[PDB]
């Protein structure tokens, strides 16, 4: 099976926690993921909002192609395990909701499930394994309401056919 | 037990601080040598002689450090500073593309090429050998700069010896899991605490504000003579190529050193 | 008299170049200096020490003439090479704006205010002073650069030492109707050529770029910590207050020497 | 009255004489002016046309204040005995030209009538004293023909406001 690769005890450090509610708990263990749940025809995942602009606090670039991305673009960040070393930057997956939409996205940055609760993230716990962290452009391609903010969908690899 | 945790977790984030300021005075010095002109007759020989005759001890702890045997492969020869002699491994092959994204691959891959020196002191010495032999340069000012930057670059990679233990002490159940198990050889330990210690996201993190500190601050203002052939990349290669893997590789061995802490 | 004065010229084109080639060199290292953090315990007196254990006497033509008691206003006292302690005279009023447009006098006056330092080495020891004691600032890297910057800007004034003497030989006949004029003081006379070797738009050019470097080149990235107060101001300070009139204060010492070519 | 102050041995340098005329003639001997004709109430002088915008060449800023100045401004430079130590630097002048217009002008720079032939002035001459070097917008506002390279005009700083 897949299971964590360590432990990181939690830290709140200077977080605003009247605005942030997910800021770490201060002594509370948080599982560390260096893995990622298999890779299928349809792989299950939560897909979850982000933008990968500049213009706020001083986060840098994503991770495969040294660049910010606008909320326009449909681009997609993976868990550390799906993101594996690099292997899929660049790559377009298709991703597919629950009511019935599919679009493509492309593979820009990693979201970082084993690092987290210091300075340098802003003192919020590591992402999950099993995440799809995704620009506004996906959620309308796909017509969700981006206020539920986590969905379970789907992600594929795999090509098609034309004619 | 983990008030301790967390106090180790707020001075890994001042050993952070500490060890990005560095950034900006290195590049500021190697743009202040490149800018200065051509290389001054056997000015190679008057670094040494100046290393030699202001010898610079490191902090005792470091001093401690040097002399057991997990540190002692960053000792220098006298009269060089620490760790600027110290080879890595070539991990990456000669057509590698070092600094643009390559479809599968990503960007920013950390370490040697077959064709690049072997240390800091080896590429630090090259760049210099690159330039034209001048009468007109001014030695103390070319020797002095010379030096300004060995200390500045081995002052830098051993900041991660503090750094290893301020992460030893926030992330102790990760390590000391490896440091007991008794299955793996020294080396294979080694390994799996370097697997634990890397971070490629904020490599690439810190090796783009490099890339654009040095090409904002190798700008060309009026009337200015241009820089030498390719110093903002061998500017970034420093970082990429030794810097950070060197860094990495004082703090693995730190944490070995401290395995009788579980 | 035709060839040679044009060939003078030649070379004093050449000779400015080189003179402007130490600015960006001492605004990367002041720069650099800066960032690196406050300054060690007893960094002053470590610098001492590094200038007298590594003494760079200069070239044989200077060195000839600093110890021409013509020249040898411009000598130090050693350890610190030459001209960092030569003091201009105070030429500007307390209040007066330094780099600002006024109506009526212009922008940039050049020289010492009552409050600013006597002379370079107070001035850098000023800004040294200024800085916080620091715990964790790196000693060696520190007191290279602080060495580093005392012989960048000792070797940029003396530069005015070849320059006039390039500047004699294509304006003989300008200057010799002011050395041979026996109805006026030596001193009387050292003003008037002084007025014969300044130019203020140039001055004005000069300054203009220096500004612009020392705010460009001091640029906060991304999650940098910002610079000490006023650096960009005293970067300005030294070359407006030190490196411009103690250059061309050398320039007129070389003329004075050389009235025995009328 | 006025003489010069010294003389200058031009230097031809790299020139480039087939599109500059105008170039130091090496060994000739160019006057050297820190004064200029007395100030009257109409001072006669020639107007000379240039841009004080940034381009091409490293020229760097006017002295008056560290700054460019754009062809729409009108501006102008004195030569040395009228720019004066700097004594006139933002004072407004009224230029006067012989087609019967009128003009204000900020004094902004200096057309420097001491230094020239070498590198740092194109290896071009010192400027003449008695010269009044303005931007396009002088040349517009006076009616007159940029193509007429330079004009005989009159300059007072006289007030003529006082309604």
């Amino acid at each position: 099976t897949c299971r964590a690769s360590g432990y990181l005890p939690g830290r709140s450090g200077n977080c605003e926690k009247s605005n942030d509610p997910d800021c770490c708990e201060d002594g509370k263990m948080y599982p560390q993921y260096r893995c990622s749940p298999p890779v299928t025809a349809s792989t299950r995942a939560v897909l979850t909002l982000n933008s990968f602009e500049k213009g706020k606090d001083g986060g840098g670039p994503s991770e495969c192609d040294n660049a910010y991305h606008s909320d326009q673009e449909k681009v997609v960040a993976l868990s550390t395990g799906w993101f594996s070393n690099m292997a899929r930057c660049g790559h377009r997956i298709k991703i597919s909701a629950a009511n019935g939409n599919s679009v493509y996205a492309k593979v820009v940055d990693e979201c970082d499930s084993v690092h987290g609760c210091d300075d340098e993230h802003n003192f919020e716990p590591p992402c999950d394994n099993n995440i799809v962290d995704a620009s506004p452009a996906v959620w309308d391609a796909l017509g969700l309401d981006q206020n539920v903010g986590m969905v379970d969908i789907t992600w594929s690899e795999q090509h098609h056919h034309h004619h | 037990s983990e008030a301790a945790e967390i106090e180790a977790g707020d001075r890994l984030d001042a050993l952070r601080d500490q060890l990005q300021r560095y950034e900006t005075p290195i590049i500021q010095t190697i743009l202040a040598r490149s800018a200065l002109g051509g290389r001054a007759p056997s000015e190679q020989d008057e670094v040494r002689a100046a290393l030699s005759r202001n010898a610079f001890e490191p902090s005792e702890v470091i001093s401690e450090w040097l002399q057991t045997e997990s540190g002692a492969r960053f000792r220098s020869t006298r009269p060089l500073p620490p760790a600027v002699e110290f080879i890595t491994p070539v991990v990456l092959s000669r057509d590698t593309v070092l600094d643009k994204p390559v479809v599968g691959k990503g960007i920013f891959p950390i370490g040697r090429r077959p064709q690049d020196p072997t240390n800091m002191d080896e590429f630090l010495d090259t760049s210099l050998l690159s330039l034209n032999q001048s009468s007109t340069v001014d030695l103390a000012s070319a020797v002095s700069l010379d030096v300004s930057l060995l200390h500045l670059v081995s002052a830098r990679v051993l900041l991660g010896y503090p750094i290893a233990l301020a992460k030893f002490d926030w992330l102790h159940d990760n390590f000391c899991h490896i440091l007991t198990n008794t299955t793996l050889s020294k080396s294979q330990k080694l390994a799996n605490i370097i697997q634990q210690l890397t971070d490629h996201k904020q490599e690439v993190n810190v090796l783009s504000r490099v890339e654009q500190k040095s090409k904002s601050l190798s700008h060309l203002f009026r009337n200015d003579i241009p820089y030498p052939p390719h110093t903002q990349d061998r500017i970034l290669r420093l970082f990429q190529a030794y810097l950070i893997p060197i860094t990495t590789q004082i703090e693995a061995a730190a944490i070995l050193d401290h395995a009788n802490k579980c």
